[PDB]
RNA sequence: AAUCGAGAG
DNA sequence: ATACGCCTCTCTGCTTATCGGTAG
DNA sequence: CTACCGATAAGCAGATCTCTCGATTGCGTAT
């Protein structure tokens, strides 16, 4: 099975207001656990494996000086299949506000399943 | 000082269920010694003759098996007693 | 010596004549929809 | 007991209660060709007397109006007499236990 | 569209009433399907160890405990049978998930000991061990449109899968079938629910269905073409299938 | 349920009536005046919907 | 053979403990969420017809 | 003061008094019934798992409500079933009194 | 409309119409005994039926 | 503390100071 | 919603919650449906009479009971039902009722059933068959006694359940009268 | 949280 | 840009209008 | 004769098992 979200950085800030995030890491005081399943660019590694409360993507807001994460929300285990980068319909050269993933989960028949 | 009789409504542990007498005492009435209360004016003493209620009234008092009412939801039976209290009044 | 005070320091004497029963929190609840209806629900405590 | 061919007036009707301690009781000639009783739908009903319906209520602990009612106009009630608060007997004859009694009171 | 109001909130099936005093949601519930098994002994219900481990029951510890409370307490809140939380006497509320294997075995070897605070003195420690097989569960199929639609069944806790398993004469007092059909499952926690379910609302008391009295209860299909083909006169079997047959259908350890 | 924590009290009958507004001021704790339930700053205002009186809202502790 | 998409790891759930509602102190409704099942009005009657009193409170 | 509560208590023992339903003419009916078998065994679980006395001997035994049914096979449960009548009456059988079955 | 006639007011305002059933049980200041299974459960008090219909004592021997 | 198992659900004097 | 209080009182009358009666007997034989079944099935008792009469165990349920005013007031009601009812039911006169009003079936046997009995009568009449039809017609009686309604039952929700539950198996509306 | 759609028994 | 003011196909009962019967 | 009633005709208020997912939730004026 293969399930896509879509984390859309830019949904606070709106029409011209300072960018409030930034998809990485900032110098904040932040576990190095992250990451394993982050990449230097506070993205994911394509074909990493995520349970719940594992980081997905991490962010650094200058608001909060401090580092923030979006967690993997499922009780069922998924890998990584991609991870694109979205650009908004602004021209102007701003940040990346959306990122989207697909996960890939193992759907092995079990018992209950209908056949 | 005085001496104050009290109806008493307390509540009886499974624990206890050979000596209710020494259980009321131990639950209750131990900590009710040298303490101000409420209700009696003071603090207590001591207190002597302790006697418990019955749920089966038909049961004369010339009786030492008792029957005690217990909590659906809870093996604890509940129960009046009566007891004398010695206070020092204020 | 019957005497109590608020969280606003507003001290005043009242009746300490209060209980503990079992309940569900949707009965409470109930009773404060039924207060904003300009209704009151009196319960008897067995025991007084 | 006053039984009456066609219509009631009014002007009739206004003395019912009207003459205590005694009591007066209206039929129609018309809609009594038929007694309601020798219906084999409708159980025995026989009135009880105070002496057993005081027993009755001791042996089941039981106030006069805890009771299955009668209306006081249905036309059992209408047939026997039957005052307010005199229970009745009735014999219900089952189709699983065979015969049973079961009271009534009007009220 | 209109805001509602106090009397909405009270009026219909989505009010308060019909849809949290006449019925609430519960704890120490759970869902899932049914799959057939004809190796539980039609008074049992098959559960999946991942209900096993979730799903506790408080237990007083006592003389007679603190031989299998205790080694469910060193057992843990993941292998079963084990236990999850530890009540003391003052009420305190402790947690096995997150300790370690040396806390584990302390906090066993303190799980009954005497109390110098008398004012708990008639109060003893409560372990929420797993549910075992000793226990007694209440199932459910909605629409529960009778009595006999939600019974008391024993708890069987099997190794492998994650679905319940039900005995296949639980199906003409469910009216259920095994193609996707999933049951409530709801775990008492008190010794008066426990005694009901095994005693009033039990399955072995469900043989009659109070409508009128039938037997609501038997085998179905595959068991019935094979007592036909069993029973008929053309049958006969050796030394060795006779008593194969009979040990195998019997056991005597049970 | 804990049923190592006995209930004394039980509730053996209820009635229903009125709450006459005497009563109400007598039972209240505090009176409602303006409609500020959240000002600026994100917080309650003092004698507000929200008041702290009403109970103990977000991370202040209850003025009752 | 065709496989269809029931697959059953979205259909079993279970609750010992967790969030509860804010009114009520009950449950909250939802598999994702960790919330508890209802027992409805027929689960009640039919509760009440096996005479278990203690069960059904 | 106290005057007030000696009346109430009297008023609610004479009550109660007036309830109790004698030895002598309790027509109930002589076995237990299933629902009061039941609440029995529950009530001298919940009593034997807070620590109440047990007048039998465990074979080994862990299951409160199995040793319940112990007792309860060898008539050694001290409870008693007031039976309630719809007036408000009722009779006071102890579970010895009662057959099982 | 059938139940109109009844001591216990919980079970008709639980069954339907509340409001309609609760105006006419607060005029008539309609104090209910709790005999109903509904109003015991809208309380939160032990039902009547089945294990209900009894009590429980102990016999202290002592 | 001051739970049913320490102090009497309610206290009530049947006499005056003897 | 309006059944869910009646129930069987310990004086085996059926009545609401607060304490209204309905019936002073459920279905007027007190008798359970879920024991009810093999009751009329006279031939499959007679022939496991001695398995019966061990389940029953008559030695230590007789010293409880009655069992002499009840028979004696069945067989003189008996008598006189047999005297009469060759004649209408409103010509009839309850000189002697049903045995079943008097005596608590739960405690006195032989207080059954007005068709009961009479069946078993027929029974033990047009077929005679070595155990004594004596012992027989105990241990039918102390099996009536054994199958009545435990006070408690929920007969109020049974009742609902029973007719409406069936209902789904007839909502099918294919083929004037409702 | 309301609706809309999709479905499971 | 941004804060104020606002919008075509059911089925039981209980309860009321309306322009005339109905005993004294 | 006169209230006084009343058999129509007409208006009005409420119901019509459990469960899991996703997608979307509004617009005119005036500083
Ligand atoms: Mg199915």
């Amino acid at each position: 099975m293969y399930k896509t979200e879509k984390v859309d950085l830019a949904l606070n800030r709106n029409r011209g207001d300072p960018i409030t995030q930034h998809f990485g890491f900032g110098n904040d005081e932040w576990p190095k656990e992250w990451l394993e399943k982050l990449d230097e660019d506070g993205l994911p590694y394509i074909g990493t494996y995520v349970e719940e409360g594992d980081p997905i993507c991490a962010y650094f807001d200058d608001t909060l000086n401090k580092t923030k994460i979006k967690t993997y929300h499922s009780s069922e285990p998924a890998y990584i299949e991609e991870v694109n980068l979205i650009g908004d319909e602004s021209n102007k050269f701003q940040e990346l506000q959306t990122v989207s993933i697909k996960y890939r989960i193992r759907r092995t028949p079990q018992i209950g399943d209908k056949f | 000082i005085v001496r104050v009789p009290i109806a008493l409504y307390v509540s009886l542990a499974p624990m206890y269920l050979e000596n209710p007498l020494q259980g009321v005492m131990k639950q209750h009435l131990n900590p009710l010694v040298m303490k101000y209360n409420n209700k009696v004016g003071g603090v207590v003493l001591g207190y002597e003759g302790l006697k418990i209620l019955d749920a089966d009234p038909l049961s004369k008092e010339d009786t030492s098996e008792k029957l005690i009412k217990i909590t659906p939801d809870t093996p604890f039976g509940f129960t009046w007693c009566h007891v004398n209290l010695y206070v020092w009044q204020p | 010596s019957q005497i109590w005070e608020d969280g606003q320091g507003n001290k005043f004497v009242g009746g300490n004549e209060t209980t503990t029963v079992a309940i569900p929190f949707v009965l409470k609840y109930l009773d404060s929809e039924l207060s904003a209806m300009g209704i009151r629900l009196r319960y008897n405590v067995e025991p007084k | 007991i006053f039984v009456y061919q066609n219509n009631i007036t009014p002007s009739a009707m206004k003395l019912v209660p009207s003459i205590p301690p005694a009591t007066i009781e209206t039929f129609n000639e018309a809609a009594l060709v038929v007694n309601i009783t020798h219906h084999e739908l409708v159980p025995k009903h026989i009135r009880l007397s105070s002496d057993e319906k005081r027993e009755l209520l001791k042996r089941y602990r039981l106030k006069e109006s805890q009771l299955p009612r009668i209306q006081r106009a249905d036309p059992v009630a209408l047939y026997l007499g039957l005052k307010r608060g005199e229970v009745v007997k009735i014999i219900r004859k089952s189709e699983t236990s065979g015969r049973y009694a079961s009271y009534r009171i009007c009220m | 569209v209109p805001i509602p109001g106090v009397k909405q909130a009270l009026e219909k099936k989505e009010g308060l009433f019909r849809k949290h005093m006449m019925g609430k949601r519960v704890n120490y519930a759970a869902r899932s399907v049914i799959s057939p098994d004809p190796n539980i002994e039609t008074n049992e219900i098959g559960v999946p160890p991942v209900f096993a481990v979730k799903l506790t029951y408080p237990e007083p510890v006592t003389a007679y405990n603190i031989a299998e409370l205790r080694q469910a307490v060193i057992n843990g809140p993941d292998k079963w049978p084990g236990a999850t939380q530890i009540q003391n006497e003052d009420g305190s509320l402790v947690s096995l998930i997150g300790m370690s294997v040396e806390q584990r075995k302390a906090l066993a070897n303190q799980l009954l000991t005497p109390s110098s605070n008398v004012s708990t003195h008639t109060l003893n420690k409560k372990v929420y061990r797993h549910i075992k097989n000793r226990d007694v569960v209440l199932m459910n199929r909605q629409p529960t449109l009778h009595k006999a639609s939600m019974m008391g069944h024993k708890v069987r806790v099997l190794p492998n899968e994650k679905t319940l398993r039900l005995h296949y004469a639980n199906t003409g007092a469910y009216n259920a079938d095994f193609d996707g059909d999933e049951m409530n499952m709801h775990f008492p926690q008190n010794e008066n629910a426990r005694a009901e379910a095994l005693n009033l609302a039990n399955t072995d008391s469900q043989y009659l269905t109070p409508t009128s009295g039938s037997p609501v209860r038997g085998l179905i299909q595959d068991h019935i073409s094979a007592g036909v083909w069993l029973t008929s006169k053309d049958s006969f079997f050796t030394r060795e299938q006779y008593q194969q047959y009979i040990y195998g259908c019997i056991r005597p350890e049970d | 349920m804990d049923i190592s924590k006995p209930v004394g009290s039980e509730i053996t009958s209820v009635d229903f009536g009125i709450l006459t507004a005497k009563e109400i001021r007598n039972l209240s704790a505090k009176q409602i005046t303006n409609p500020t339930v959240l000002d600026n700053l994100g917080h309650p205002v003092s004698g507000g919907l929200y008041d702290l009186a009403l109970g103990a809202f977000l991370r202040n502790l209850c003025s009752t | 053979y065709q496989r269809l998409r029931h697959m059953v790891n979205d259909k079993f759930q279970v609750r010992s403990t967790g969030p509860v509602n804010s009114l009520t102190m009950q449950p909250v409704k939802g598999r994702k969420r960790h919330g508890g099942i209802r027992v409805g009005e027929m689960e009640r009657d039919a509760l009440i017809g096996h005479g278990t009193s203690f069960l059904l409170q | 003061g106290p005057e007030d509560f000696q009346q109430h208590e009297q008023i609610r023992r004479k009550t109660l008094k007036e309830k109790a339903i004698p030895k002598d003419q309790r027509a109930t009916t002589p076995y237990m019934t299933k629902y009061e078998r039941a609440r029995i065994l529950g009530t001298r679980a919940l009593q034997i798992s807070m620590n109440a006395p047990v007048f039998v001997d465990l074979e080994g035994e862990t299951d409160p409500l199995r040793i319940a049914m112990k007792e309860l096979a060898e008539k050694k449960i001290p409870l008693v079933i007031r039976r309630y009548l719809p007036d408000g009456s009722f009779e006071d059988w102890s579970v010895e009194e009662l057959i099982v079955d | 409309q059938g139940m109109e006639t009844s001591t216990s007011s919980f079970m008709k305002m639980s069954y339907e119409t509340t409001c309609q059933f609760l105006t006419k049980a607060v005029l008539d200041n309609e104090r209910e005994q709790l005999d109903s299974p509904s109003a015991r459960i809208v309380v939160g008090k032990l039902n009547n039926v089945g294990t209900g219909s009894f009590d429980v004592l102990a016999k202290v021997p002592n | 503390t001051a739970t049913t198992l320490n102090t009497p659900v309610v206290i009530h004097a049947t006499q005056l100071p003897q | 919603k309006q059944l869910e209080g009646v129930h069987v009182s310990y004086d085996n009358s059926i009545r609401d919650a607060d304490g209204t009666l309905v019936q002073f007997m459920y279905g007027g034989d007190a008798i359970d449906i879920t024991k009810e079944s093999h009751m009329t099935q006279f031939e499959f008792c007679l022939d496991n009479y001695y398995a019966l009469l061990k389940k029953y165990n008559p030695s230590a349920l007789i010293e409880h009971l009655d069992v002499e005013s009840a028979l004696k007031y069945s067989k003189k009601t008996l008598k006189y039902r047999k005297k009469h009812s060759k004649e209408p039911h409103y010509k009839q006169s309850v000189k002697y009722d049903p045995v079943l009003a008097k005596y608590n079936p739960a405690k006195y046997l032989g207080s059954v059933s007005e068709n009961f009995q009479d069946k078993l009568e027929s029974f033990l009449d047009k077929n005679s068959k070595g155990v004594n039809e004596k012992k027989f017609r105990a241990l039918m009686q102390l099996k009536y006694m054994r199958s009545l309604i435990n006070p408690g039952e929920a007969v109020g929700i049974i009742a609902s359940q029973s007719v409406g539950e069936p209902s789904t198996q007839m909502t099918l509306n294919t083929f004037n009268v409702t």
